[PDB]
């Protein structure tokens, strides 16, 4: 539908899907192709 | 929390002259009419 971007899709996989898949019977290791969201404080040297 | 997600454990049992099997089926049915983003799972004795 094109609501969720590359950032949003990677977060939902990391948040909801990854942990349950990683604990599933037979799954040895799970490499996330992306990154979970984090509170990014994008600082400014001029304003500081 | 159950399997890493927030949960609420509900115990209970089948009425007299009723199977555990057919009691669980009803719980499943009721559980599908619950609000959005709410699932369920079977644990302990109900898992086995």
């Amino acid at each position: 539908d094109g609501t969720m971007t590359q950032e949003d899709i990677s977060d939902y996989v990391a948040a909801n899907m990854k942990d349950a898949i990683s604990r599933t019977s037979g799954v040895g290791d799970v490499q996330l192709f992306g990154s979970q969201y984090a509170m990014r404080i994008w600082m400014n040297p001029n304003e500081l | 929390r159950y399997n890493g997600l927030p949960s609420m454990e509900i115990l209970g049992q089948a009425a007299p002259g009723k199977s555990t099997g057919e009691a669980m089926e009803l719980m499943e049915q009721l559980a599908s009419k619950l609000p959005t983003g709410v699932g369920y799972d079977w644990t302990g004795m109900s898992y086995q």
